[PDB]
């Protein structure tokens, strides 16, 4: 059993899911053609009575931030963290049937992203 | 008011006065024009055609739309084996049909 | 006979039934009539190759006629044509298939330039001159309405359909090909159908 | 608040704002200026049907304004020019719409 | 437990599925650009030795009126989906030897004006 | 209970699957504007020892004809025929780890297909 | 029970799955307009320690032949599909630790002739 | 018989029949012929090929 | 073995082996040969901006 928390805006969040993928360009004859591209976060969260998430999206057009926490006996194991990100999607989503009814899903954009002793960062010209 | 010159010789009084009609219906007749489309073979060429909207649109008072002679049209079947055509006109008044492709 | 189409088009190149996969076909009343016809061989009977493409190239010139009917309403076109390019052709081991070409019998009017001159005759006469040493099988109604005397045309470096077609049009007179004979003059045609938004136009 | 774009561009023909889907314009320094404007019209309101083609067609020759504003930066760009054709279409069954060019 | 029956042709079927819906065109920016299309009713029914649903499709060509009656409770009718001047424009027909239903038949209809209880949708066909 | 026989090229078959369908076209406000076409029928059969079917494809010029028939419970019910038809595709397939130890699908395209007291028919131009 | 192996390149191999296929092109009207094309076989076998189906692939060029036999357990052989004249032309392999089929690989292979029972798929491949 | 001026000007009867002649298998040469496809490197231009 | 297309074309530029990713050339009798060549810039190399 994991537990994963997620910081963001002042508040805690129960974490259910988590992705973050990256990519490169590829020649016909297999020899890398581009640079590292991606770095979006996908995540899955359970839903309250705040909707904090939501005024960030709309009321809001600021950078922000946010990290994330696994424990996998209780301890700490790794943590996730971005900087200077947007969210570009979001969903909330009803089921009455059961297995967590109240969810949502959203999906963040950021320049760079943090995790163990691994970085990546994005090339963004001012 | 602009003038030109006559394309080809004319040889009396009558005849300056049919070949400036002829340019003349020639300019008016494309001041407006159609094209539609169809799937009924009973359009011809060179004949009239009269256009309406029905009553049965919403708001529509005038129901004319145009009274045109037929001056191209284009047939095709297509490999499932459907017809169709698309065809242009002039205002069916006209007595003086396009140029064309003369040089 | 059920499970019919609205229009029924059929094809005839030298009064036989022609198989074809897809036709083309386009009228004007100032430039060429063109057809063009996709014609398909079966799996079960010879292929362009055992045939032969010279024997194939030997029907340049002959007889099409298209003729469409509308079932409901019974009107029909009718158009006829002669051939003037022919292709065979060919990919990944087929059997093969041919392309048929052609239009009006003026198409075959418009390949000869050439010089000439015409000394005080009328419209009316010059006509059937360029029409009489043409070579080409037609029927024409011959009813220009200028019927006086030009003193001086010249023909410079054109070919027969392009010096018609210039010199009757600078004098306003309708010359066009209505399908089955070349018209020189006005029809007085008055002949009208009905048409209307969402019944029978599909679009305006 | 408001999502507004990067940048908005306003139309108004004969001194009254347009509600368009597209636009296209083009300039240069060595031929004519072009523009290209479809107009649309909403179920609730008259149809070109209702209205008829020969009363559009009283657009030739009036006023057409095109005006271009960035909001981070406060930059703008205008337009005036005439209408020199108009057309009007519909499809099975539709209720028009018309380009103006 | 539901029921349902559709009286067609002077006949009545069994009727083991059915759904019917409309649409209409949204803008980009959230607005309606357009009227409401649509009004197809999809039926699924059981087959047996009679073929008459096939002879209305194929062996004749004449618009058709039809009508479905839901059945609440093992009487009371509950609802009654009625439909006029319609073309049969889908038809198709299964066997399965190893599962459930061995014989069906789908087919599709679509109609000018369709009923359900006291909503009406009818389409603007020009004649 | 259900059976469903195959009788074709003089032999029986026992069938497992058997399809057959029909379309139109409508035109965004549901007037039908094309006539009927389709009219394929696909079969499943389990394959005993016997290549007679696929011979029969090989003759690639020659059309022939069949009959399907359909007893129900413990009598016919229906009876489904061909005539002037070929075999247009061929598929045989044999799984060990599952069930359906050898069993062969395939499709005819016929002039002609009755059933029940109805008939549809295409027109060749020959 | 049911068994099939596969005769190749002087080895025996454990078939798990096995397919092919034939077709015709079909005009509109259902009219056949093409000749048969395919032939292709779709095979699925164990991987036992050793790499021989690679290097026929990667390492020669030549057409090679093999043979299948299907058995029914408890032996009677009934069908042999054999291929003469004939390439490998995709190949993959699989190792999923969870349970089932460990160790598999899955290949294909396009030939000239293929031959099952009394019947006979010939193609034209001119010189 | 159509009739037209040369566009270049001749000195002799042995050029006027050159160009007479040049005109006439330009012409002729339209009667047929062939387009194709291939993957062969082997076909260069201004050679022969027998198909 | 080592797998090779059917055709193999070189390309060199001042004497110099180009690496390309597409290649297209025209000749003709009766007009100008035309040539066109896209040269393939790699994220270990100097860029097009260096």
């Amino acid at each position: 059993a994991f537990r994963a928390t997620l910081s963001f805006a002042g508040k805690e969040f129960d974490v259910l899911d988590c992705t973050y993928s990256l990519k490169r360009d590829v020649d016909s004859k297999g020899r890398p053609s581009s640079n590292i591209y991606g770095g979006q976060i996908r995540l899955h969260v359970e839903s309250t009575d705040d909707t904090s998430i939501l005024e960030n999206m709309t009321n809001q057009f600021k950078p922000h931030s946010g990290s994330i926490v696994f424990k996998k006996g209780d301890a700490k194991m790794k943590e996730l963290t971005w900087e200077n990100g947007y969210i570009t999607e979001f969903t909330e989503n009803i089921d009455i049937v059961g297995s967590q009814p109240m969810t949502i899903t959203f999906v963040v954009s950021a320049q760079v992203i943090k995790i163990g002793g691994a970085q990546f960062e994005q090339n963004w010209p001012k | 008011e602009a003038k030109l010159p006559s394309i080809r010789p004319a040889y009396s009084a009558m005849d300056l006065e049919h070949y400036g009609d002829a340019g003349f219906h020639r300019n008016y007749s494309q001041l407006s024009q159609i094209k539609a489309s169809s799937r009924y073979c009973g359009i011809r060429l060179g004949e009239l055609v009269v256009t309406r909207v029905p009553e049965s649109f919403p708001g529509v008072k005038i129901t004319d739309l145009g009274r045109y002679r037929i001056t191209e049209i284009t047939h095709t079947v297509n490999y499932k084996g459907q017809y169709s055509n698309t065809f242009c006109g002039v205002p069916g008044g006209t007595p003086i049909m396009p140029w064309g492709d003369a040089v | 006979s059920t499970n019919l189409d609205a229009v029924s088009v059929e094809i005839k190149v030298a009064g036989k039934v022609c198989d074809y996969v897809t036709m083309e076909l386009f009228q004007s009343v100032s430039t060429h009539h063109r057809f063009k016809i996709k014609v398909n061989y079966r799996p079960d009977k010879p292929s362009v190759w055992a045939i032969g493409p010279d024997v194939i190239f030997k029907q340049l010139g002959e007889k099409v006629s298209i003729i469409m009917t509308h079932h409901e309403s019974g009107e029909k076109t009718e158009f006829h044509g002669l051939i003037s390019d022919i292709h065979v052709e060919g990919f990944d081991g087929n059997q093969g298939f041919v392309i048929l070409e052609g239009g009006s019998p003026t198409i075959l009017l418009d390949r000869d330039p050439a010089m000439d001159c015409y000394v005080e005759q009328n419209l009316n006469t010059i006509v059937s001159d360029i029409l009489d040493k043409s070579g080409v099988k037609m029927n024409v109604t011959n009813n220009p309405k200028h019927t006086d005397i030009i003193p001086y045309v010249a023909r410079y470096k054109e070919t027969s359909y392009g010096f018609l077609s210039r010199l009757l049009r600078s004098y306003g007179e309708w010359f066009y090909y209505n399908g089955e004979t070349l018209q020189i003059g006005d029809p007085e045609i008055d002949t009208e159908s009905r048409a209307g938004y969402d019944v029978d136009l599909t679009g305006v």
